[PDB]
């Protein structure tokens, strides 16, 4: 592909590399609007307003909030009743990356549907079996297909 | 204490006898003793529980008080019991289809009672001593828990060492833990101990120390509808879902499976189910879809009663051509019992009056309740209520506390109603943007 | 017990190889319907016919889908059931076409029959036997584990792959749990800990299951009953992917994709090689929609397409217009609201109304599943309301009777009674009556 | 499988002479249009011709879609037919042109040559190196059978794909270098020492002979639409079978057709044609049909095969009348078909080809009843009178289908024009166009 | 110098304290009837006490409804919200349009909150981390120091994992909010500017202030920003991300479970006297483009506890609603709403009020006009219509300022209006001409 970058080129014991890219298209902003809009100032409000929208009004907050953190701890199942609280103000990517959770309550209204059996079924199953042929036929199809060795078309 | 004084604030429910007879003025509800009987009845069979399904409307000419008596059956219902009263407006959404719309009315109308038992051991944190394993299996630890009475020491297993240290828990922290179920809190951090830190973490949050004793016992009843176990079960992280509103058309096998298991859940007796009463304000602001699947979805055993208000004569149906009687099919008249109130007389409009206007605060003399009541019966009541509140700032204005006559015909003079708008513009019509479009904006020809 | 205008409603009926008696099962008149619902009933039983549909003609509250519950309890549990009404086809998120054969797939069932030979109980010890000869440069090599299993009346010591031990620290398994480890693919499963290892006496938050009972080596046959369209949507969404946008999926709504026909292709493919095996068995399952007149054009083209396809099981179809226009099209005036060439294709059943007797003896059968007791005098007033007035309208005045009889204290409805719950609920006809009397917008 | 209503057509039923028969390969009748049929069939498995439009036209109950699902039986293996209806068109995610070249691109296949190494044999010993995450996974195989040994190094799917399926030692397995399969046929040495956690029971086999590897070229057939979802995103074999391929960038499309062009000249590809089917032709819109017009005379297109029963109606998305409800430059691009509707000869006899293949016996004069039944109200009510008929008799415990059961099964079912004429008599009890019934008996 | 919009003459109602309206007061001139109603509107919304109430002004076009509104907002102060709208802004493609009007609802119901904003500046001179294990820091000591003097800082975990965030080493001036704990790096020192003679390091100089400041201010928030503020479909709205997040949140249906949770965390925080509660003015300027639909839900919503007061203007006479076929109604407004609704009536001008409009529109945008040039303004505006003269006051101050005046003459008026024409005439033009105008 045509390289839409502007990065340090040679004119012309080792010689280190580094990654230069950077797009030719440069979006000028002046210092005004990110010291006064975006970062905290002793003149700006951001943070107090922040704060204040964030954690001290949060209806998850377990400290103002109590019961609706019981009510949802009893559905869901969580063990930590902080977990409602952490997960409304986290990042989605980081809590998709940060997921990885074992422990749930028994005495909950969190359900294993006949589907989520089966993907249990099949987390680890080898050939032969009924119960997992019937449900890894993606895999059969990419295998049958000899789709593996396909060259790039574009 | 958020709450206001809105226009249906003095209804605190059916007027009632213990013989479903209902008194003249009773819980601020004043006539329509055959609406507040029917009404009652209609309570009666919710509060029995044993009859699903069944269809109501309520039909009557405006301002004759069908919202009234279906808030009215909804404060006589209590608290506990689920009621959902939506317009026929809120169905028609983007991303959801009109009878998913419906469903989740249906389900977020009817729900089941959970009881739970708490020993829960609330106290502010001294000391965190760790009894390090040398394996490393089984961790043991000496938990310092000490409120303003009396402290002690307890025995820690490796998993509640875990909850401790997946979320950061120090000394002077105010946490809970309940035995039975093992669930962890942290409050925050206590008052006491706010001075040793000079600036404030990003999440630390400051909680009083706990009273009395340290461990204590105490159950709880839940309220669940079903809808909010449909929104639950069908994603990972669901309980998001309930508040942002994302639920997107939940599939009918988890709705399926729900349904089975909370009726083995009633046979094994950890739940018990609450029936309760969808209230569909402007029915015939509907498509045909709706009252289609409005007639063959309260056939479940899972339907709640479904009251509708009408104010619609013989008029058409939306989605058709043709006009049917209440603005609705007959297939859905077909499945109905009809409550029909009627307008009032002049002592009823009295009463009203009074009661609002006691509701409101404001002071009315006898002549000044007169003039009001010959306006409601002359025009509408809800434009008399309307001119009481104004007539009272019309007097504060005045400096006087209550209202008299001339406040009164001041704030006739000065606010319009219907009729006098309509003869205003019939008069003149050349200063009004028309129907076509053509308006004449010059003063002067 | 709760009632909601069903369960009166027990089977057909049908006579073992003969006709149905006039009053059975709940159900009162409609003989030949029922004849016809009985012999639907027998081909769906007799497993060889795909894509035969019915519609049902007959006015308003006659049994039509009091005939469909019928059919689908004469079927049993096992035959699947999936009710639905035609409103329910317009989708926002999806394409009607992806809706109907959807519903087309989760009208098939499918009983799958496997077998489990497991492993399961308290554990007593977790060995990991260092090797002879233990090679170089790595310390711990495990030559197999020792796990000793205890259960009720059995207590088995086993020795494993060396394998398996990593599974056995990624779940957390120490000595005194309960775990469960399958013959063929070799895998833990940490129920919990058992309720006598309960050492931590004051904080802990593990849960505690009952030591299982039998023996630890227990080896049954396991039935399994899906739909077709759960492996359909189970195929389709990614089955632990273990990267970035298959969390970010499985954490995100659940929208609706069009499934194509390939994947449908290769479920109906492998489920008819493991059809061939004998050990699956498929169970077709009656498909009901609701006032078919309500579909569009494009609803019935696709019904059309999908009835002359291979895997899709017999529609029950219902209807009660009967000379309207076909929705989506101008002027295309046709019987039920269902196009011609459709029409051609299924087989028509109708309905006869009732009598008055039909409807005394189906308000005394819903008062008795109601528990409700009614003097026959009253119920003689509610045969003639039901002439009178529709039959639903006599049917859920039963209810404000039983409530207006419990507040005068006494079990039985009088007439006195069913009079005042006529003035106190007004009639769709005599609210239509004062609709054309009153003048002020009622 | 189950039996459909077209389960009867094997094949078209002609000769080398382009020829029908009267009655061949399940089909009769219909002569001119068989043999047009057979011309068209024989135009497509020449391929060097395309973007032909072919539209079928006649009656309904005519044997149209018939035609076509004979020529798909006709049409022979690995050559794609793809069967639409003309409502799949219409998306909330694709737009009509999208959905339509994703169809045509879905109707022409390209057939690609690979070349494939067989290893087979007994499994000495596997050594694996995986890293502390499990993340980096490498290892050496050492497969051996009689005549030689040889090791391999393993990179990470081949390895993977090893732990699925458990390999022993001394297993025979056939590994497959371009596919990447792994297959274990069985177990070869059955070692003393065994495990008790696993529970395999795979069967003995003998020892493989002759060369360790063996070199074979396979081929195998991927349509258009497949390499254009592959090469769309990263993830474009999901997509495929989930149908999440959201308007393809034309792009791509000018990428694969320059890719597959050069794969041609290699001899590495070919490509073969295909017939794309639609059916209800008339429920597409205008502008379908103007993208179909301009779509038809690109280099890649298939042999259109189009079916209507419509006469002169009006075209949608336009407030006009067209003949076939096709515009007339749609239909000056297509060459039409028609047919024409059966004698009682020719009813009888595609009665008795359902009633031979629906495994139902019948008497001669329940042949003729249903014969005469056939051709007074249509084929289709006497086609499905067949399998009530059967039921019918079955019920009464008699193995053959007599008069009574199909005058029986006649008086039970109602046709078209019984049904039209009962509503029509009866216009109060069901709901009219406006809206108006009468519930109430009296 | 200051911009002059459409209604920048306008600063109030210019109501008595006893009620009457004066006739030349607050930017408005005569519609003494429509002020002093709109007077008894505001001082209801200063009562505090009554929701769901709904006012619609009815009157021509150039009446001064929209006057009246902005008059209102004025009066009402910077302390009440205001949330002044159209009617055509409801028509959403991401959410519902019932949806949007709710919104709207929230939005038009504020808060107070008192809160103090402490904040630290200087040089880090010192910075020791202590471990106090039980691999993690109990606390760190951290010195800061400025022109005026040093103070020395005893910091939690948190705090020194947004420093080690931030990248802070010795001699950096950083910013330290104690309550939010917001750290922020201004810049190394300027006494360590010559370590080298050239590196990337921003050199700012110290402080001139206390290193500790502290002072109190007030946070006016609505209602609808808590309730975007708890509802995100993707979370992370804390982090300060100048490059967005990879997948766009879509605004969803917001239910009323968190609605009564949100009302019952303010009402909480209400009765412990943190926050005040100010009810504000919801205003839908031209409701005849409302659709019935948005009528029925207005119709339901108007019943709520802590609805505001909703002002609605329109100018159409015997009107289709729209969304109906059949249903005439005065001003676009469908009969079950008007019911609830007080309409307040507008009149129109005549020609000495026209003249006290112009010329306070020529005071204001600080033309000099002559007499005569106003005679005859007074009189065009009469003529053709209003803001035509309005629209015209500012090309014959140009026109002026051309030929080197500062004066408009009546010749600038007429070369304007043979330059500039008003709707009629080229109305007149367009009949006339065949090939469109
Ligand atoms: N039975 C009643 N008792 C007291 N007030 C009533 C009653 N019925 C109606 N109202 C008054 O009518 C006003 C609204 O009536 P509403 O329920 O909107 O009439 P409708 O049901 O015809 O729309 C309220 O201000 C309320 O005070
Ligand atoms: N033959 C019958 N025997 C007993 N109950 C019947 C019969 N037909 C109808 N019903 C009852 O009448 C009520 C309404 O009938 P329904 O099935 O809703 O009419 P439709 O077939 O038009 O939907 C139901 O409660 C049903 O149980
Ligand atoms: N020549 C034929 N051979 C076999 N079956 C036929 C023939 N002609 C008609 N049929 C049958 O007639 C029915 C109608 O044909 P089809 O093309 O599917 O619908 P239509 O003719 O209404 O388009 C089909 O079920 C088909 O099996
Ligand atoms: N009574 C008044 N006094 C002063 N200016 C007025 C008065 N009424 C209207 N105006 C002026 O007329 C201009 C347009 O009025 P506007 O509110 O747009 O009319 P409408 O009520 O039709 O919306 C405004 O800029 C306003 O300054």
């Amino acid at each position: 592909p045509f390289s839409f970058t502007t990065f340090g080129k040679t004119t012309s014991k080792f010689t280190d590399l580094i990654y230069s890219s950077r797009n030719p298209i440069k979006y000028s902003l002046p210092r005004l609007i990110y010291e006064d809009l975006i970062l905290p100032n002793y003149n700006n409000d951001v943070d107090i307003a922040n704060k204040l929208k964030n954690v001290k009004f949060n209806i998850f907050n377990p400290s103002t909030n109590y019961e609706l953190c019981l009510f949802l701890s009893k559905l869901t199942g969580e063990p930590s009743l902080n977990e409602f609280f952490r997960v409304s103000t986290t990042p989605l990517l980081k809590r998709v990356i940060e997921r990885t959770n074992g422990p749930k309550n028994t005495d909950s209204l969190s359900f294993k549907t006949i589907t989520q059996e089966l993907l249990e079924v099949t987390r680890n199953a080898p050939s032969e079996g009924v119960m997992a042929s019937l449900l890894n036929v993606e895999k059969h199809a990419y295998e049958r297909e000899y789709l593996n060795c396909i060259q790039r078309g574009y | 204490s958020l709450s206001l004084i809105a226009a249906h604030s003095h209804i605190t429910g059916l007027g009632l006898d213990e013989n479903l007879q209902p008194r003249p003025t009773s819980e601020g509800m004043v006539g329509q003793l055959q609406a507040r009987r029917a009404a009652g009845v209609i309570l009666k069979m919710v509060q029995n529980g044993t009859i699903a399904g069944r269809a109501v409307l309520v039909a009557g000419p405006p301002s004759t008080g069908k919202t009234a008596l279906a808030m009215g059956v909804s404060q006589s219902l209590g608290k506990d019991v689920p009621f959902t009263a939506i317009a026929g407006s809120e169905i028609f959404s983007l991303e959801l289809s009109k009878t998913e719309a419906l469903t989740q009315a249906f389900r977020k109308s009817i729900g089941i009672k959970i009881k739970e038992e708490t020993e829960l051991i609330e106290g502010e944190v001294v000391e965190i001593q760790i009894d390090r394993s040398i394996t490393g299996g089984h961790k043991q630890g000496k938990l310092t828990i000490k409120t303003t009475d009396m402290e002690t020491i307890y025995e820690l297993g490796n998993k509640m060492i875990d909850g401790l240290t997946k979320e950061k828990v120090l000394a002077g922290d105010v946490i809970s833990i309940d035995k039975a179920s093992g669930k962890i809190t942290k409050l925050g951090r206590s008052f006491a101990r706010s001075r040793d830190y000079d600036a404030m973490g990003a999440d630390t949050r400051f909680v009083q120390c706990p009273e009395g004793e340290l461990q204590k016992r105490k159950t709880v009843v839940h309220t669940v509808s079903l809808h909010e176990i449909d929104v639950i079960n069908s994603r990972t992280q669901g309980f998001l879902a309930l508040f942002t509103g994302d639920t997107g058309e939940i599939r009918s096998e988890v709705r399926d499976q729900i349904n089975t298991k909370v009726a083995e859940w009633k046979e094994e007796g950890k739940a018990e189910i609450v029936p309760g009463v969808l209230f569909i304000d402007e029915v015939h602001m509907l498509d045909i879809e709706c009252f289609s699947f409005i007639n063959r979805a309260l056939e479940d055993e899972f339907a709640p009663i479904v009251m509708m208000a009408t104010n619609r004569g013989v008029s058409k149906t939306r989605g058709t051509n043709y006009k049917s009687p209440h603005g609705l099919p007959l297939d859905l008249l077909d499945r109905s019992i009809i409550i029909t109130t009627k307008s009032y007389n002049e002592q009823e409009i009295k009463t009203i009056l009074s009661i609002r206007a006691q509701e409101e605060e404001v002071e009315l003399s006898s002549d000044a309740l007169d003039l009001l009541t010959k306006t409601g019966v002359e025009t509408s009541l809800r434009y008399s209520s309307n001119l009481i509140s104004v007539a009272q700032q019309i007097a504060m204005k005045r400096k006087n506390n209550t209202v008299e006559v001339e406040d009164v015909k001041r704030a006739y003079l000065l606010f319009l109603d219907s009729a006098r708008s309509v003869k205003y513009v019939q008069e003149n019509e050349s200063q009004y943007i028309d129907d076509q479009g053509n308006v004449q904006i010059s003063i002067a020809k | 017990t709760r009632t909601a205008a069903h369960t009166h409603i027990k089977g057909l009926g049908l006579d073992e190889s003969g006709v149905a008696k006039r009053v059975e099962g709940g159900f009162v008149g409609q003989i030949e319907a029922r004849e016809a619902c009985g012999v639907i009933v027998d081909l769906i039983k007799a497993k060889k016919m795909s894509g035969r549909a019915i519609l049902l003609a007959g006015g308003p509250s006659t049994g039509k889908t009091a005939l469909a519950l019928a059919i689908s309890q004469e079927l049993g549990p096992k035959v699947p059931f999936c009710p639905l009404v035609g409103s329910e086809l317009y989708s926002v998120e999806v394409k009607k076409t992806e809706t109907l054969m959807e519903n087309f797939r989760r009208a098939i069932g499918l009983r799958i029959k496997e077998t489990k030979e497991v492993y399961e109980g308290e554990v007593t010890e977790l060995t990991p036997e260092d090797a002879e000869n233990p090679l170089g440069g790595y310390g711990k090599t495990i030559s197999h584990v020792i796990v000793g299993l205890k259960s009720a009346k059995g207590t088995k010591t086993l020795r494993l792959d060396p394998t398996i031990y990593e599974s056995i620290q990624r779940e957390k398994v120490s000595i005194g749990d309960v775990i469960y480890i399958e013959a063929n693919t070799g895998a833990v499963k940490r129920v919990g800990r058992s309720d006598a290892y309960a050492t931590e006496f004051d904080l802990e938050t593990e849960e505690y299951v009952p030591l299982p009972k039998g023996e630890v080596h227990k080896k049954k046959e396991i039935v399994q009953d899906v739909t077709l369209h759960d492996l359909d949507v189970a195929n389709a969404r990614p089955q632990g992917g273990q990267d970035v946008i298959s969390m970010m999926g499985q954490l995100l709504k659940p929208k609706k994709t069009e499934i194509t026909e390939k994947l449908r292709q290769e479920v109906n493919k492998v489920v008819a090689k493991y059809i061939d095996q004998g050990v699956a068995e498929l169970i077709p399952g009656v498909l009901f929609i609701d006032e078919v007149n309500m579909l569009d054009i494009e609803i019935f083209t696709y019904l059309n397409k999908a009835l002359e396809s291979n895997i899709a099981p017999v529609v029950v179809l219902a209807s009660n217009r009967g000379m309207t226009t076909v929705r989506g099209t101008e002027d295309v005036i046709s019987p039920h609201g269902v196009p011609p060439d459709l029409i051609d294709r299924l087989l028509i059943v109708r309905t006869l109304p009732y009598d008055k007797d039909e409807i005394r003896t189906i308000i005394e059968r819903r008062a008795t599943v109601e528990r409700l007791q009614v003097e026959s005098s009253a119920l003689d007033l509610l045969a003639t309301m039901g002439t009178e007035t529709s039959l639903r309208y006599a049917l859920q005045l039963l209810a404000p009777c039983g409530i207006l009889a419990q507040t005068s204290n006494r079990k039985e409805i009088v007439v006195n009674d069913v009079n005042e719950a006529k003035l106190l609920f007004l009639d769709a006809k005599r609210s239509t009556k004062i609709l054309e009397t009153s003048a002020n917008y009622l």
